[PDB]
């Protein structure tokens, strides 16, 4: 008693711990899975990618909406996103599926977030910085962006599109 | 006196409670993959 | 009064209390008006009336972030692992600075209050950059959190001290909670006070027209992850050298309590890039080495979970404890003050298995920015720490007055943390529920009514809970205020000795700890894991700086 209890609590702790560890490394091995999947592709690009703010919509391929989608590849096509106080551009982003569809995402003001709801694709949209994310959507529809940080009085309310085709 | 059974029994609740929230957001993840 | 002569140390704790339970109760007013908000009911034309000053839902937010999670926490630190050593010690802190580190805390609180009263700062409690808040914001949380910096010169000097008088000796286990503590909330605030001299305190100013948003929240998260850790530790201090005692047992391991604290020395400050997973110009590598770290800094509260159950199951069993669930009814249930964190850490178990989710890198996609993020942390800063700090009110605030309990108060306190438990419970399955269906948090939901249909059924959850915690937090009020109006008092208890547990000791004990009392050594690895893991990614964002001018749009 106390000092029986003392020895036979230490010896069940020190099994706990490398349990405890052993079911770490599970859960090392299966993030490591999904970084070598097409799953992947959501984590933003590494590299440094700076912008000016003040030109973006006067110079640059963020200024025409109409030209914010680019065919880049043979399956592939960038999407020249724009996240401003309240509202998307280009509304609404257009494209197809089984096609790998690859954002570059800015803002002229503040921080905002980029959430598509029933995907993977959820990223922070710096001004000043572009932001690089991979897609394939498999499931075809009616997609809907959503600003996840705040961002002024009606951040509540800017909601985007995706519209993707059959 | 004896096995701290009582606390094996707490962190097994424990275990179980991370097993179920992890493997649990790991099948969402690959269904919005 | 002659107690507060010999012992001044009282009355300074007390003044560091009340303004932080003051801090919590003008904070936590917004919760039940926020809840209703995730229930789809807009309760903020009601608040409007009551507060004239409440200009929108996001300044409510602001100042339910900021009292609560940054004013109430920090003033609560400071009063425990600063009197907590210095009962331990029978040691007087340096007194002039003891106060002169009140009147900073105080000072910078005024002075930071006025223009988030003034709607001049709707910017919420990370404030990230473009969004400019007023000059006096940003100079008044500066006196606030430097603050604590003359706190850990207090704290190291009581430790100087004793090694002074017992050389050779080891340091004393709550000591040593203490001065870990002081030090690693050190090498944290270092990422903040850098963002606060570099960038925030020029901008505000006007010396500068910009700011890089990516280097002021890469800086801002240094602090960040640390810093829930600053909340923590002060429960986790209570519930390793007090709880035991209330129990009615020991605490099962000393060498192992002293582990836990150390881990949190080394693991505390480099992981913050877990909080910048969806973050761009941050190398998909650096994140998956944050990643590993972050389930590393599992561990200590893993070994927690094990050490503190086998001391209740030592203590229900001393109380005669049957089969494998006889010592649970076994406990003293009739003491708030045991109660209190016990519940808060049941509640912590559903906590910390969202904490590990959201730790795993690509599966936070899923929930980052959510109401799940909510749903977790209020499980563990909401719940845990704070129902703590409740119950501590049952035996700390007789020790600083020496006003008594009555039965009716005793009573009146039972319910309240019931509540407040019961109330975090149900708006924990709220959250997690409605933020796995897309619920972005940070949002006026309400007045968006038909924007989330689907999240019909999580949303009575919400709206159940903001009714119970509402209640729950006007019953914790009305109690408090009557401990703190009455002129019942003992000067007798004032002066008895603070309830600290005793310690089972083994032989394997002594060349363990001894090698853990090498604290200038571990204090140097802690330093040296923040430059290799921050270091790196730093240098290279600080050569391709990019500031961008300031915007205010509220
Ligand atoms: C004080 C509050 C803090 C707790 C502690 C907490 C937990 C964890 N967190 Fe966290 N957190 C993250 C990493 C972790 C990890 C690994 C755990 C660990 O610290 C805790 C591990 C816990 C355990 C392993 C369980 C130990 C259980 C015990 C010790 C109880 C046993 C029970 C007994 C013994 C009872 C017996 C009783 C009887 C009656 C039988 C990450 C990423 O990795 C995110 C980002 C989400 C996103 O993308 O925004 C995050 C989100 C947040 C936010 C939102 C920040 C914002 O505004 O942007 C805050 C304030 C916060 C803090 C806190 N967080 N966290
Ligand atoms: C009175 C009981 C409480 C209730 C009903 C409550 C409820 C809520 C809800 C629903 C939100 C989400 C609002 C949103 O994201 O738009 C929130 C935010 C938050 N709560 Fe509480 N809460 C309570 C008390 C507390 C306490 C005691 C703390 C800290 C000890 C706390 C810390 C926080 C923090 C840090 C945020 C996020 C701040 C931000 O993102 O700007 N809350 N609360
Ligand atoms: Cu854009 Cu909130
Ligand atoms: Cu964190
Ligand atoms: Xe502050
Ligand atoms: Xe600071
Ligand atoms: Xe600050
Ligand atoms: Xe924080």
């Amino acid at each position: 008693d106390e000092h029986k209890a003392h020895k036979a609590i230490l010896a069940y702790e020190k099994g706990w711990l490398a349990f405890s560890l052993a079911m770490l490394f599970v859960f090392i091995a299966l993030i490591a899975y999904t970084l070598a999947t097409h799953t992947a592709g959501v984590i933003p690009a590494g590299k440094l990618e700076r912008v000016d703010p003040t030109t973006v919509r006067q110079e640059g391929p963020w200024a025409d909406p109409a030209q914010a989608v680019v065919q880049t590849g043979p399956n592939q096509y960038t999407v020249y996103v724009l996240a401003f106080a309240f509202g998307y551009q280009p509304n609404p982003i257009e494209v197809p599926q089984g096609a790998e569809i690859v954002f570059k995402i800015t803002s002229p003001d503040v921080i905002h977030g980029f959430h598509v709801e029933g995907t993977n694709i959820n990223v922070e949209v710096l001004p000043g910085e572009v932001s690089t994310v991979r897609y394939t959507f498999k499931r075809p529809g009616e997609y809907r962006i959503i600003c996840n940080q705040y961002c002024g009085l009606g951040h509540q309310n800017m909601f985007g599109t995706i519209v993707v085709k059959e | 006196e004896e096995k701290p059974k009582g606390a094996l029994a707490v962190i097994l609740v424990l275990t179980l409670t991370i097993l179920v929230f992890w493997l649990g957001v790991y099948a969402v993840f690959f269904a919005r993959g | 009064s002659r107690v507060y002569e010999a012992y001044p140390e009282k009355k300074a704790t007390l003044y560091f209390l009340v303004l932080g339970f003051l801090a919590l109760i003008v904070g936590s007013l917004f919760g039940p008006f926020q809840a209703l908000n995730y229930g789809n009911v807009d309760a903020y034309p009601l608040l409007k009336r009551l507060l004239p000053f409440v200009q929108s839902y996001y300044q409510g937010l602001t100042l339910h972030g900021v009292l609560n999670a940054i004013v109430f926490t920090q003033l609560f630190a400071q009063a425990i692992m600063v009197y907590l050593p210095a009962r331990e010690l029978n040691m007087r802190p340096n007194m002039g600075l003891m106060w002169l580190s009140w009147w900073m805390a105080f000072i910078g609180l005024v002075v930071a209050a006025l223009p988030l009263l003034a709607n001049e700062a709707t910017v919420l409690y990370t404030f990230y950059p473009p969004l400019k808040g007023h000059w006096a914001f940003y100079l008044g949380a500066s006196v606030f959190v430097l603050s604590t910096w003359v706190s850990i010169y207090i704290v190291l000097d009581l430790w100087r001290r004793w090694k002074a008088a017992n050389p050779g000796k080891v340091t004393p286990l709550v000591t040593y909670m203490a001065v870990v503590f002081w030090l690693m909330w050190f090498l944290a605030s270092l990422g903040l006070v850098l963002e606060a001299v570099l960038f925030l305190l020029p901008w505000s100013f006007g010396l500068v027209e910009g700011v890089d948003p990516l280097v002021a929240r890469t800086l801002f998260w240094w602090t960040g992850h640390p810093i829930v850790y600053f909340w923590l530790l002060p429960a986790y201090a209570i519930i390793y050298t007090i709880l035991p005692k209330q129990a009615g047992g020991k605490l099962v391991s000393d060498p192992m309590a002293r582990l836990a604290f150390l881990l949190f020395l080394l693991l505390s400050t480099p992981v913050g890039f877990h909080h910048q997973f969806a973050d761009p110009g941050i190398d998909p590598t650096w994140k998956m080495i944050h990643s590993v770290l972050t389930l590393f800094v599992a561990v200590p509260s893993l070994m927690t979970a094990f050490t503190v159950a086998a001391s209740l199951e030592f203590a229900g069993r001393l109380r005669g404890g049957r089969g494998l669930f006889g010592w649970i009814r076994a406990l003293p249930w009739d003491n708030p003050a045991f109660v209190a964190p016990v519940l808060g850490l049941l509640g912590f178990i559903p906590g910390g298995a969202g904490g590990i989710v959201n730790a795993s890198f690509t599966l936070d996609y899923v929930v980052h920015n959510t109401a799940w993020v909510p749903g977790h942390f209020h499980l563990q800063v909401a719940s845990l720490v704070t129902l703590t700090a409740m119950g501590s009110l049952y035996w700390l605030l007789p020790n600083l007055t020496g006003k008594p309990i009555s039965d009716a108060q005793r009573r009146l306190g039972l319910a309240v943390v019931w509540l407040w438990f019961l109330g975090m419970m149900i708006m924990a399955v709220g959250l997690h529920w409605a933020g796995l269906l897309n619920v972005p948090r940070r949002a006026y939901i309400a007045q968006v009514p038909d924007a989330y249909p689907h999240a019909a059924v999580p949303m009575v959850f919400n709206v159940l809970a903001g009714i119970v915690l509402l209640v729950a937090l006007l019953l914790f009020i009305y109690g408090l205020f009557s401990v703190l109006l009455s002129r019942e008092r003992k000067p007798e208890l004032a002066e008895a000795p603070l309830p600290f547990a005793e310690v089972i000791s083994g032989p394997e004990d002594r060349r363990l700890v001894l090698a853990m009392d090498r604290i200038g050594f571990w204090f140097a690895v802690a330093a040296i894991l923040v430059v290799l893991a921050y270091g790196p990614t730093l240098v290279q964002l600080f050569g391709h700086l990019n500031p961008v001018p300031g915007w205010r749009l509220w």
